DNA sequence: ACACACTCTCCAATTCTCTAA
DNA sequence: TTAGAGAATTGGAGAGTGTGTTTTTTTTTTTT
């Protein structure tokens, strides 16, 4: 199928009255043609009878446009078309884009050479007259509550996801944890960033989880992308009206929303993101419409630059407003272990002899895990127990202290609400109406694991919360300041001249450090000296304050 | 011309639209953009440039009827239309709408004790601590009464007014906690989400290849309150507009098939970060935030917000949190009392003036003592 | 065209077909028409003309056929045997959805005027089925369909159950990239007639040839920043290899004597043997699945040591010894075709070098 | 060349009147 | 009492007349 009219009203019974005396009669019409009266038969007046159109009998249709599908066609042409009628019962069951088998009647008609002559033209236009066609629990409940009563469920349903991939299990656990969610002022659905190299496998795990959820979505932060995150207005291509064209994030409200080539998406989407995920609405004001829309959804982005000598956030290329969003942040890349690569060419190969003995199995395991899902959604709230409590405030209280030694901040609220997300996710799957402290337990290894992978400055081994809140390791901070003063130095060294060459103090700083300083690093450090009020760069001179 | 609102439209499908026509006392009541819910019948509606009649003539893959005299030789096709009868959405008025209670409730607030605080406590529950920025925000939403001098020139009413503060900490909260309070409020930011940003732009409209104007966020808080976050990061473009914007509460453009001259009377509110982070507590404002000396000048009042990790502090703020979630004037009542005050006009006082005029003497033989 | 004369523009005529001589002619066919020669009725003194049909007529083995391609150009043994493989083909495994096609598809990075045009012109001339373009987005139709006031045209549908070339690659845009992306993905691309999301075959194999964005080629620099095209794409190919080359007194100057002596002065068996033998789809056994295991952990164990190696890597051995056990008439690989096509791939390093 | 709108004419149907069956 | 012929008025069957009828160069704003 292509493409689909609106409904069309269609004439059965026509209802006549007579103008001069109100008597009235119907005419039952004839393959498309209207009997109408000549004379009145009760006041024998002639030409008075007149046709009201809402007073009589009407009938659905609506016109269907059908291509054959690419399989069956000739190698390299184009593909022909069919136009099909549908009526009554039948004339609203098909949408573009899916595929169907028919059954009708093929009529042919003669067509006018023009509106007002009454000749026809002597080759006919055919069609097909539609007559058919064709698409191509308590027990479930009790099998989900023992599933949910053994042990290790939360392994296991974990482990049901995307049998491709051997060995990521604490990534599936966290997926998983989103896709269960918490529940409702606070933000309650998770967010989630997969970082590393391209061509890794993070795509096609998007592409699984999408396919698991029934309000799910799926795009590229690329311009090519076949729907936008940003919503538009259009001319409609068989009316010429106006319509509001909403963007994904909308459409995924109360759903998982996958995004691909996050890294690359440009400064506008980046803008209309973070009011999407701080605000949980969007907002539009064009050709006169203006108002305000529901886009509480939940996103799941894979991003790329790997260099071990820089954390991702100074690897990427996104701002610390957006990375500083989402609840956990993963890392995939090689581990250069031979057992690795030795699991996983076996895995391969296992999967090149894939065959029903198991899929059938795994689809079994995905249908049910569709149904705990569901089921849980449907239901279950976690509420907070005291040890939970006690235990979320202790872990608060660590992250505090560990920015204690360093004199500085190494926590704030966000940081809370992440792990409560996580340990109301962690209950749902248990199918625990309480949040204890089994959930904090996990949710504070998750939340380590993921600091340590996300947030270790690799120049000392250590988690530095400032490369998460300001995009740098504090090392490249101290650098910036260090060179800011040896640059000022260095003017009030030669401070009797009032201008000084940009080269020449390119050459003096670079022919004193021992770092080999680049025109960026330079030029930075005479922003901050600018914005400090001590100097004034004109072009090639560097001019005292 | 209605469409599917978002809570209908089957997942995958194209939005369907209708045409709704309005009569008589109805007429004009909706507008592009609102939800509304109408009531009436559905009518089908010919073609009437195919029909004739002795007063007129006619003008001229499916067929029509055939066979009527007043339709000679052609034919005659119809289309669904919804003839709407009403439709609803989906000082004076104060006397009108205040029953007796909420009379006695304003009275009550007017006898109060310590009503300043009161109305503190009672809008800003959450908020821990900070008295002073309490006091400070509350009192821009009472505004000030503005005046035209006789040869035409105006003196501006609204009050504004900035927070600077580390990332970790407080900023944030007020500006989304008053704009959740607040009616006909804005929220943005410098790095806005649109082509116009906080001032108005100009755009060409394909349907002529035509230059027209598109609203930026100072347009449309026009008579409200505007929320920006992080101010200190902010488009050039934006920021020469704002210098008119901030006091003359105008906004003009002259270009290419456009020349006009546009409203923006409003109070700011708005949120900046300081340089490296944290507030360097050895240095003035000046010396740690990004912001230029005639912009900064505008501001009728400044407040900074720097954390310390002190561990009863943190301890008792993560135990306010938990508990929250664990779980004197309503926010109504708060509503109804400033819609009341806001009819008030004070004068100022014969007296009162010798105290302005000495205070501020005060303040200007200081400044040149050690600008204003 | 070559009928028409010095600095004119072509002319068409109108033929109408009726009765048993209807699904005779087919578009870009030569054909040979007789018929009454008549005007149009109406419905001025000047009118149409048309032509009425009444009749329509249409106008070992494997060193041996390595050394079949290409004689004119000395040298380059295993390319040829890369070419050959890429017209042979692997197979497509279709696991119950989790797909391997077998289509080979490699790029030849070139040096600036080197021989490449001969041995790429001389697979065009050679493959059955196939096509060619250049990447500069000529006045003509694209890499993709067009429309026209119906559909039609473009590189990647004319060549469908065969092999598409295309020329400078490095000059594509963004557009040409999406493209290939996609058929790389999915052999199928869309084009709108008119907003309809109308959708069309592209089911061929691609072969690219590439030249570096200032000069020759420098050893000394990936060959990402020689010819910059995106890594993403790049890595597709299964073979990549430099066609490097320069001056020397003998091998110039009979170089030289052949051109001018040319100035001066079995397919159907090749068409054939790929037809009968390409008939094969050989499986693996599961020794073969170790050894190869075995061989692939210490191959990557290697690059690492000495990285480019990934899932792509072991694909492509497949593709290849696959292709080679089709090329032999025999049900099932074996040794030596993962031998001969790990010193394929092996050896493809040296040529960047 | 092929359709509406308008104007106009002549032929013979319907009733009055006188007459025969 | 019932029915047919000769004269007068009127309806409408029919004819005649007048008129209508994608594909290229250049500017302007804002995005890069
Ligand atoms: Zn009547």
């Amino acid at each position: 199928v292509i493409r689909t009219s609106q409904l069309i009203p269609e004439m059965q019974e026509a209802f006549f009255q007579c103008q001069v005396c109100a008597h009235t009669t119907r005419v039952e019409m004839d393959r498309g043609r209207i009997a109408e009266p000549s004379v009145c038969g009760r006041c024998h007046t002639t030409h008075s009878m007149a046709l009201i159109h809402n007073r009589s009998l009407f009938s659905d249709k609506q016109m269907i446009k059908l291509q054959e599908s690419p399989e069956d066609m000739p190698a390299g042409q184009t593909p022909h078309t069919v136009i099909l009628f549908a009526h009554n019962d039948l004339v609203d069951k098909v949408q573009p884009g899916d595929r169907v088998n028919v059954t009708g009647i093929y009529r042919a008609v003669p067509i006018r050479v023009n509106p007002r002559v009454s000749n026809v033209k002597s080759v006919y236009k055919t069609h097909i007259d539609v007559i058919h066609y064709r698409k191509t629990s308590e027990k479930r409940v009790e099998l989900l509550k023992e599933l949910s009563r053994k042990p290790d469920i939360y392994e296991r349903l974990a482990s049901a996801l995307a049998p491709s991939i051997y060995e990521h299990e604490d990534i599936k656990k966290g997926i998983l944890l989103q896709l269960f969610g918490g529940t409702r002022k606070f933000r309650a659905e998770i967010n989630i960033l997969l970082c590393g190299d391209p061509g890794t496998s993070k795509s096609q795990l998007l592409q699984y989880v999408y396919n698991l959820v029934p309000r799910g979505q799926y795009t590229s932060g690329k311009g090519s992308s076949a729907v936008g995150l940003t919503a538009y207005v259009m001319k409609d291509p068989e009316t010429r009206q106006l319509v509001l064209q909403t963007g994904a994030l909308v459409l995924s409200d109360n759903g998982i929303c996958c995004i691909d080539e996050f890294d690359k998406m440009n400064e506008s989407t980046r803008s209309v993101l973070h009011e999407v995920m701080e605000q949980q609405t969007l907002s539009i004001a064009k050709a006169g419409i203006i108002c305000q829309l529901n886009a509480r959804t939940s996103v799941l982005a894979a991003a790329n630059p790997w260099n071990p000598k820089k954390t991702t956030i100074e690897n990427i290329q996104l701002p610390h407003t957006l990375l500083s969003r989402f609840d956990l942040i993963f890392l995939l890349l090689d581990p250069q272990d031979e057992a690795y690569d030795r699991r996983l060419a076996h895995h391969l190969v296992a999967l090149y002899y894939q065959s029903e003995e198991q899929a059938e199995e795994e689809l079994l395991d995905m249908a049910v895990l569709k149904d705990y899902i569901a089921y849980a959604h449907s239901t279950i709230m976690p509420r907070l127990s005291e040890e939970a409590s006690q235990a979320l405030i202790e872990a608060y209280v660590d992250m505090r202290k560990i920015g204690s030694s360093r004199g500085m901040v190494s926590a704030y609220p966000r940081q809370l609400e992440s792990l409560i997300r996580l340990a109301e996710a962690h209950a749902k799957v248990r199918l625990s109406n309480k949040v204890e402290a089994i959930d904090v337990e996990e949710a504070k290894r998750l939340h380590r694991e993921a600091l340590k992978q996300s947030a270790t400055d690799p120049r000392t081994g250590i988690v530095d919360i400032s490369i998460l809140t300001t995009g740098m390791s504090a090392t490249s901070r101290k650098r910036k300041e260090e060179l800011a003063e040896a640059l000022k130095k260095l003017i009030l060294s030669k401070g009797k001249t009032p201008a000084l060459k940009y080269q020449q103090l390119f050459e003096d700083i670079r022919g004193q450090s021992d770092i080999a300083i680049t025109k960026d690093m330079f030029e930075e450090a005479l922003r901050a000296l600018a914005d400090d009020d001590f100097l004034t760069v004109t072009g090639k001179t560097v001019r005292l304050l | 011309r209605i469409q599917e609102t978002q809570a209908e439209l089957p997942r995958g499908s194209i939005p369907r639209s209708l045409e709704v026509i309005l009569r008589a006392e109805a007429v004009e009541s909706a507008q592009a953009g609102d939800k509304c819910d109408f009531t009436g019948t559905l009518i089908v509606v010919p073609d009437v440039s195919k029909l004739s009649t002795p007063g007129a003539r006619a003008e001229t893959e499916t067929e029509g009827i055939r066979g009527l005299r007043a339709l000679g030789v052609r034919d005659l096709s119809y289309r669904l239309v919804f003839l709407a009868c009403c439709v609803a959405p989906t000082a004076e008025s104060i006397k009108n709408q205040m029953t007796v209670k909420e009379w006695e409730k304003v009275f009550e607030m007017s006898q109060d004790k310590n009503l300043y605080h009161n109305l503190c406590t009672s809008l800003f529950p959450t908020i821990h601590g900070n008295d002073e920025v309490k006091r400070g925000v509350l009192l821009m939403l009472f505004g000030g009464v503005p005046k035209t001098t006789g040869e035409g020139t105006s003196l501006r009413g609204d009050i504004n007014v900035c927070i600077v503060g580390d990332p970790s900490t407080a900023k944030s909260q007020f500006l989304k906690h008053v704009e959740e309070f607040s009616p006909r409020a804005v929220y943005t930011s410098g790095k806005a989400s649109s082509a116009a940003g906080l001032t108005a732009a100009v755009v060409r409209d394909e349907e002529s290849h035509e230059f027209v104007i598109e609203a930026g966020a100072l347009m449309l808080a026009d008579n409200g309150v505007c929320c920006i976050d992080e101010f200190d990061k902010m488009d050039v473009r934006d920021q020469v507009a704002i210098h008119e914007a901030m006091e003359q509460q105008t906004i003009s453009i002259t270009k290419a098939g456009v020349k006009a001259t546009l409203n923006a009377r409003t109070s700011i509110l708005a949120a900046a970060n300081p340089i490296s982070g944290h507030y360097d507590r050895s240095k003035s404002l000046k010396q740690n935030i990004n912001l230029s000396a005639p912009i900064m000048s505008r501001f009728d009042l400044f407040f900074i917000l720097v954390d310390e990790c002190n561990e009863v502090t943190d301890y008792a703020i993560a135990r306010r949190i938990v508990d929250l979630h664990s779980r004197v004037y309503s926010l109504d009542d708060i509503r109804r009392y400033l819609l009341f005050a806001r009819q008030f006009k004070p004068k100022i006082s014969k007296e009162s003036e010798d105290f302005i005029v000495e205070q501020y003497k005060h303040l200007r033989q200081r400044d040149g003592s050690g600008r204003i | 065209s070559d009928q028409v004369p010095v600095g004119n523009i072509p002319r068409s005529i109108t033929v109408l077909v009726e009765g048993e001589n209807t699904r005779i002619a087919q578009p870009g066919d030569h054909v040979s028409v007789t018929g009454i020669f008549l005007p149009i009725l109406r419905t001025g003194l000047l009118s149409e003309t048309y032509l009425e049909a009444h009749r329509i007529v249409k106008m070992d083995f494997y060193e041996k056929l390595a050394a079949s391609i290409a004689p004119e150009i000395y040298g380059h043994e295993d390319v040829k045997k890369a070419l050959l493989l890429l017209l042979v083909g692997g197979v497509d495994q279709s696991p119950r959805g989790m797909k391997i096609r077998g289509n080979i598809n490699i790029c030849l990075m070139g040096d600036p005027g080197v021989a490449k045009s001969q041995l790429l012109s001389y697979i065009d001339r050679l493959a059955p089925r196939s096509q060619y373009t250049t990447g500069r987005g000529s006045s003509g139709v694209g890499l993709t369909a067009a429309v026209l006031r119906t559909l039609e045209g473009g590189a990647l549908v004319l060549a469908d159950q065969g092999v598409c070339c295309i020329d400078e690659f490095d000059k594509m845009a963004e557009a040409d990239r999406t493209a290939i992306h996609e058929v790389m993905e999915q052999q199928t691309i869309s084009i709108a007639k008119a907003g309809i999301l109308t959708t069309l075959n592209a089911r061929c194999s691609i072969l690219a040839a590439a030249n570096p964005a200032y000069g020759r080629y420098n050893p000394r620099r990936s060959l990402e920043q020689n010819i910059q095209l995106p890594a993403a794409l790049l890595s597709r190919f299964d073979l990549l290899w430099l066609i490097q080359d320069r001056p020397d007194r003998d091998n110039d100057l009979r170089l030289a004597q052949h051109i001018t002596y040319v100035h001066q002065h079995d397919m159907k068996l090749m068409r054939r043997y790929i037809a009968m033998c390409r008939e094969k789809q050989p499986m693996v056994p599961e020794s073969l699945a170790d050894y190869i295991t075995a061989a692939y952990v210490e191959m990557r164990r290697e690059a690492w040591a000495s990285t480019y190696t990934s899932a792509r890597t072991l694909l492509a051995i497949l593709r290849l010894s696959t292709a080679l056990a089709r090329l032999r008439m025999v049900d099932v690989v074996e040794k030596e075709d993962v031998n001969e096509a790990i010193r394929l791939m092996e050896m493809s390093k040296d040529s960047l070098l």
